[PDB]
């Protein structure tokens, strides 16, 4: 199940701090963060989610996490 | 946008503009072309769109 | 701090060219006698009213000042809008 | 401008309507006082609630 | 203050054509507390090659004005010495309108500074022939003399 | 009538002066962009420009990888009332737009002939205020370089 979860979510657990940009080329620079409701200018970061599937060591730790129930 | 002209090419995005030029004219620059100190204080100039 | 605001304002002026105006003010259940004489060769008027300490007719006031108001009804001035050339 | 009352003169320079409005409301109806209401779209204003 | 004649004048101007119209108006005062029954003459012409349209409002008593002819080079001085802020008992207390008397003068809100600087720039004025206009300076000096 | 026509033709002359300045600027902008070749490599071929949202402190680390920033010398002009440097044109890049992308860097490249034409426009008409190319990629490049 941790080898099928790599071939299914490998590299796809990436996300950009700015919702509009969805590629690492685009997520450079600054952006206005309206979502906090106070209009502050932030920096665009290209990040993974904290619990990946990008590797067998990382698909076994994020899948034990599901087994213990938390944050699944 | 004038990239393909007289050697006519595909014109991918040659229908958009590059931008808009703009030069400011201040209303104090216009009030010096209409001097009011030869008129009585009740007289004045005014323009209109 | 402060914001822009349509403020209706009023001004008054001598409507008529006559110099003497007399009458009795029709106050609530009382009578107030007055005579207005406009001084010649000036902008002043002499109001000779003879009634004080009588019943109060001060229901409202005429406030000649820049009072905050809404503007003209914009739903009405789009039916016959001002002349305009596009 | 003043009055003979010696108390109105304390509020010298006030609009007469702020004191005895019935007088000049009537006077307006005799038409010794016309008036005009006009708007000043470009005037500063206290922030209301 | 909107009339029905002024609406006509506005619609005439917007059409970009020239004209002239004298009539009796209601001129709200500058302090927004009084109204006068004025007597104005609206002359207007279109600004060529543009969408605008210029007009000059002019009272009937404003068709003439005073052009101060002070070219003796010493009469202007004999009127100017009277404005100094030390003689404020033979003459009254004066204020000077902060106009563009000329480019070296810089107008301020501290009116006494403007009166001073105006006096110094009067002091050496003869070399400033192509610098600053004889019209306003002569008119103000002559008005100071008459006052 | 004479005063109205005189002031109207003076205003027409002013507006046509600025219209001719606009014509010159747009001619050069179209001609220069028509003779521009796309790129994606600005590490070696720097685009040197002043970014209007910069710090006056002499901090070298305020620059960006693909572009080397200018540190201008700001003199005081009472015509504009702010800090002005007539040697180059500032650039404004919105906070939501990255100043290092390829579109922005190409726009920053083909718009220095605009610097030259801005300067030559102001030389002919010393009274000119802001003249600016508002780019369709988000840039504004106004001539008198001010923060
Ligand atoms: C004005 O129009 C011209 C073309 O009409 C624009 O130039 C063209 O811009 C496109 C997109 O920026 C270029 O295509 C790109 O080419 C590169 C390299 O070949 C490639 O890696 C990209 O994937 C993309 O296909 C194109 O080469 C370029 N030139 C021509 C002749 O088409 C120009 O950008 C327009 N003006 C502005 C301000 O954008
Ligand atoms: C502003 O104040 C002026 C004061 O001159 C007002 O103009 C006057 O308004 C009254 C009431 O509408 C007019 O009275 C009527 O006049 C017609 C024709 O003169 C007459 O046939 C009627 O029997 C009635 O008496 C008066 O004529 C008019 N004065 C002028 C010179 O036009 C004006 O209405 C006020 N308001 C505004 C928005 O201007
Ligand atoms: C440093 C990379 C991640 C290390 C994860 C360590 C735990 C992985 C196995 C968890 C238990 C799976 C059954
Ligand atoms: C004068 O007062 C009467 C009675 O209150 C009122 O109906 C009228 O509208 C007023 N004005 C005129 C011009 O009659
Ligand atoms: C200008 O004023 C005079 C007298 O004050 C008056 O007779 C004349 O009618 C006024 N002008 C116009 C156009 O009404
Ligand atoms: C203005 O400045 C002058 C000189 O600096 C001074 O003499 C004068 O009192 C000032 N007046 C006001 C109202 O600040
Ligand atoms: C505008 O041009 C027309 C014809 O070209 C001319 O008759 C008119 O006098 C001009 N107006 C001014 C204010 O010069
Ligand atoms: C128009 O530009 C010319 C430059 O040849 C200049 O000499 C002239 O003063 C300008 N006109 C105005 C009204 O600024
Ligand atoms: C574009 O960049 C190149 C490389 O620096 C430069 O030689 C060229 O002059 C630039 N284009 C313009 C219009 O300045």
């Amino acid at each position: 199940f941790a080898v099928i979860a790599v071939q299914l979510f490998k590299g796809k657990f990436f996300y950009c701090t700015d919702s509009s940009k969805d590629t690492e080329k685009e997520c450079i620079g600054n952006y206005v963060d309206h979502e906090k409701n106070k209009m502050e200018v932030k920096g665009r970061e290209w990040k993974r989610h904290e619990f990946h599937y990008d590797n067998i060591i990382w698909a076994l730790l994020t899948l034990f996490t599901v087994s213990t129930g938390e944050g699944w | 946008n004038i990239t393909g002209q007289f050697e006519n090419k595909t014109n991918l995005k040659n229908q958009l503009i590059l931008g808009v030029m703009g030069v400011d004219v201040s209303l104090e620059d216009i009030k010096r072309l209409t001097p009011r100190f030869t008129l009585c204080p009740n007289g004045y100039y005014f323009a209109i769109d | 701090s402060k914001q822009s605001c349509i403020t209706e304002q009023t001004q008054y002026f001598f409507d008529n060219d006559s110099k003497s105006f007399s009458g009795v003010l029709d106050c609530g259940n009382c009578s107030r006698i007055f005579h207005g004489e406009k001084l010649m060769n000036t902008n002043l008027i002499f109001i000779m009213v003879e009634s004080k300490g009588t019943c109060p007719c001060d229901t409202r006031l005429l406030i000649q000042a820049e009072q905050t108001s809404d503007g003209p009804n914009p739903c009405d001035m789009v039916k016959q809008p001002r002349y305009r050339k596009g | 401008l003043m009055a003979n009352h010696d108390d109105y003169t304390n509020q010298i320079g006030r609009f007469f309507g702020e004191i005895d409005p019935s007088l000049m409301r009537h006077l307006v109806n005799i038409s010794v006082y016309a008036f005009n209401k006009s708007y000043d779209y470009q005037s500063v204003c206290e922030p209301g609630a | 203050l909107e009339n029905d004649i002024k609406v006509e004048i506005r619609n005439k101007m917007i059409d970009g054509e020239s004209g002239e119209k004298t009539f009796r108006t209601l001129v709200k005062s500058q302090d927004e507390r009084y109204i006068d029954k004025g007597n104005r003459t609206y002359t207007w012409t279109p600004v060529n090659g543009t969408d605008y349209s210029l007009a000059l409002v002019l009272p009937t008593y404003s068709f003439y004005y005073i052009k101060a002819k002070l070219e003796e080079t010493i009469t202007q001085a004999r009127y100017s010495e009277t404005l100094k802020p030390d003689n404020f008992e033979e003459s009254g207390y004066t204020f000077i309108a902060p106009r563009d008397y000329c480019n070296d003068l810089k107008i301020s809100d501290n009116n006494t500074e403007f009166l001073l600087n105006f006096n110094e720039f009067i002091d050496r004025k003869t070399p400033n022939n192509p610098s600053c206009n004889a019209d306003l300076i002569n008119r103000v000096l002559l008005d100071a003399g008459f006052t | 009538r004479q005063l109205v026509e005189i002031a109207a033709r003076d205003i027409e002359k002013l507006l046509s002066n600025r219209s001719k300045a606009l014509v010159r600027l747009a001619l050069e902008a179209e001609k220069v962009q028509a003779a521009h070749q796309w790129r994606e490599d600005f590490a070696s071929n720097e685009v040197v420009y002043y970014n209007a949202k910069d710090d006056l402190d002499p901090e070298k680390n305020d620059s960006e990888p693909g572009s080397q920033r200018i540190k201008p010398v700001f003199i005081e002009d009472a015509n504009f009332g702010r800090q002005i440097s007539y040697q180059h044109a500032a650039v404004h890049i919105p906070t939501d737009i990255y100043e290092g992308s390829t579109i922005v860097l190409n726009e920053l490249n083909w718009t220095s002939a605009l610097d030259e034409v801005f300067k030559k426009n102001r030389e002919e008409d010393p009274s000119l205020l802001w003249q600016v190319f508002g780019s369709a990629t988000g840039l504004a490049r106004y001539y008198p370089a001010s923060p």
